[PDB]
């Protein structure tokens, strides 16, 4: 009964042009639309998906908000059609309902077996709500979660490489649980592609959130940070000073095994590390981060050779094999070949007399390629400076300012 | 060059699906192309993504994952012996020959870059070809050989606009 008047009022209020009345009336009338369960004809009706985007958005959110939805495929197709053929700018008013609908959709996809099916759908929503490509939103966290749980890392790379400046408040619904999760699942997705620098950067950014408490994902992010820092560097990178004092009192003594790993790794001894990792296997397996700790074990054999590079011009395979303790000259050739193949070292194998020679002449810094690299760095520093100048100019105009001085 | 657009279209076809599972030829082509581009992490993740039923139905995926593991372990004679041990279908035939000669070129580049004195037997194992024709060939490209000891010794292989932009940026 009331559905006819509701849809008619939506019609004339959308035709009139002014918008906020629709959003303020739909969000306070959910009880009216939640007591019918027969408005499937009202979902389509004469409500075209182009003009009446908010009216069908509210209907879909209400329909999908009830627990234990009987029909999954129909709502999946409806939301796919709505997202694909959406308006583009009118959704940017009712951002909270959009975020809730997308979170419920990701939960409903991940709940049964498959996160993959929604991936593309989510990658269609991102571009239709964020103002700019460099604009973090809560839906990025859901996209990263679905990507990580679907074991298809490549499709999420374009939305992660770009930096994110400014975060949408989305009507006070973007709490810390949607910002801490994103920068941690980014670390997950990068640590699986062996891009350790950006993974470490994301983990460090996730660590230094302002928080007067202890969260769950913070502990795992700290553990993976302490692993990745040992992986890439030879030491634990010092956390930035702008960190909350909670990490210095609670989380630090809770994770003792990883600090013991760091302490043993600092001695460059590849024998006691095996015993230490064998002894503490239970906690590492419970944390389900197996694979990032055996990499730490393998990192010593890759770092000792680089350390020897600074001292010996050339070596016999037997002497260096005894020095690094890999138990065999034959495997030393394999490790040196892997190192020279991956480009971390500049060495040459000379098998006529059992030789590894260390050519420390990588570059002269006079080719046009170096000039091109310098130019590329300049065109990024210039963009950064322009962005800071624009932000400062925007700040110097706010009416809240000009009166504090 | 067609491999890039083939990868793009195959990835697009995999991304959208009624249930997330495409045809077995799509999986085979995607995994083979990932092996061709020497991108092992994505290939392994794709392999782990495959549902058990479709991967168990066809042994083609099993063989291609076996050669993928061989690539992972970096055992070049294993690469040259696994790639010619099974009879493959038409949809994957014209990409594995490109994989084979690309890996041959990569092995030649690695030998020319890293090794300075390598026994002919080990070099022939790396290339995957009999010793004699490899020796004569490397004689023509310019690598000195050594008989008796049988050793191989390979030899290692507009502005003003930017400047005025820089000066304009710095002058503020």
């Amino acid at each position: 009964s009331a559905l006819e008047q509701f849809v008619n009022s939506v019609r004339q209020l959308s035709a009139q042009g002014q918008m906020t009345q629709l959003c303020e009336l739909i969000n306070k009338s959910g009880e009216l639309l939640a007591k019918n369960l027969s408005h499937l004809d009202t979902v389509l009706g004469a409500l075209d998906v182009q003009e009446h985007s908010l009216g069908v958005l509210a209907v879909l959110f209400v329909k999908f908000s009830m627990p234990s939805v009987p029909d999954f495929e129909t709502l999946f197709s409806q939301v796919q059609l709505f997202i694909s053929t959406c308006n583009g700018e009118h959704i940017r008013y009712a951002t909270d309902t959009f975020a809730g609908l997308c979170h419920q959709l990701t939960n409903a996809l991940v709940e049964r077996k498959q996160p993959l099916r929604g991936i593309g759908i989510l990658k269609q929503a991102i571009d239709k709500m964020q103002m700019n490509t460099n604009q973090l939103t809560s839906i990025h966290a859901d996209l990263c979660q679905l990507c990580l749980l679907a074991k298809c890392f490549k499709p999420a790379l374009p939305y992660l490489d770009v930096d994110m400046m400014d975060i949408c408040k989305e009507n006070g619904a973007y709490d810390a649980k949607h910002f801490l999760c994103y920068y941690y699942y980014g670390g997950m997705i990068y640590t699986g592609l062996k891009n350790f620098e950006r993974a470490l950067y994301f983990y460090e950014q996730a660590i230094t959130t302002p928080a007067m408490a202890v969260s769950h994902i913070m502990l795992e992010s700290y553990k993976k940070y302490i692993l990745v820092s040992l992986i890439l560097l030879g030491k634990v990178q010092q956390l930035p000073k702008y960190t909350s004092q909670i990490v210095g009192r609670f989380i630090k003594p809770l994770s003792n095994a990883y600090h013991e790993l760091a302490q043993v790794y600092s001695t460059n001894n590849p024998s006691e590390l095996r015993n230490l990792v064998n002894k503490h296997s239970e906690t590492f397996t419970r944390d389900n981060n197996m694979g990032l700790v055996k990499q730490c074990l393998s990192s010593l054999y890759k770092k000792n050779i680089q350390r020897l590079t600074k001292t010996f011009l050339t070596l016999s395979l037997q002497d260096m094999a005894s020095r690094v303790q890999l138990s065999g000259p034959q495997e030393a050739e394999k490790y040196v070949l892997h190192m020279i193949e991956d480009g971390e070292i500049f060495a040459s194998i000379n098998q006529k007399d059992g030789m590894v020679s260390f050519h420390d002449n990588p570059e002269k810094y006079n080719n046009p390629a170096m000039l091109h690299n310098i130019d590329q760095e300049m065109l990024k520093c210039i963009e950064l400076d322009e962005r800071l100048k624009a932000m400062d100019q925007e700040i110097t105009v706010n009416p809240q300012f000009v009166q504090k001085s | 060059f067609s491999f890039k657009k083939l990868l793009d279209q195959c990835e697009n076809q995999e991304l959208e699906a009624p249930g997330g599972i495409a045809t077995p030829p799509v999986y085979g082509q995607l995994l083979a192309l990932y092996l061709l581009h020497n991108d092992m992490n994505n290939a392994r993740y794709l392999w782990k993504r495959i549902p058990p039923a479709i991967k168990s139905a066809n042994s083609e995926l099993g063989g291609i994952w076996s050669v993928g593991q061989r690539i992972w372990q970096r055992d070049f004679p294993g690469i040259y012996t696994t790639i010619n041990a099974h009879q493959w279908s038409e949809t994957v035939q014209p990409i594995m020959e490109a994989l084979r000669d690309a890996t041959r070129r990569r092995a030649f580049a690695l030998v020319s870059q890293a090794y300075t004195s390598i026994i002919a037997d080990d070099f022939a194992a790396f290339v995957g070809l009999p010793v004699e024709e490899a020796v004569k060939g490397i004689l023509e490209q310019g690598w000195q050989a050594d008989s008796t000891t049988r050793m191989v010794l390979p030899r290692k292989p507009q502005q003003l606009a930017r400047l005025t932009d820089y000066v304009a940026f710095l002058e503020n």
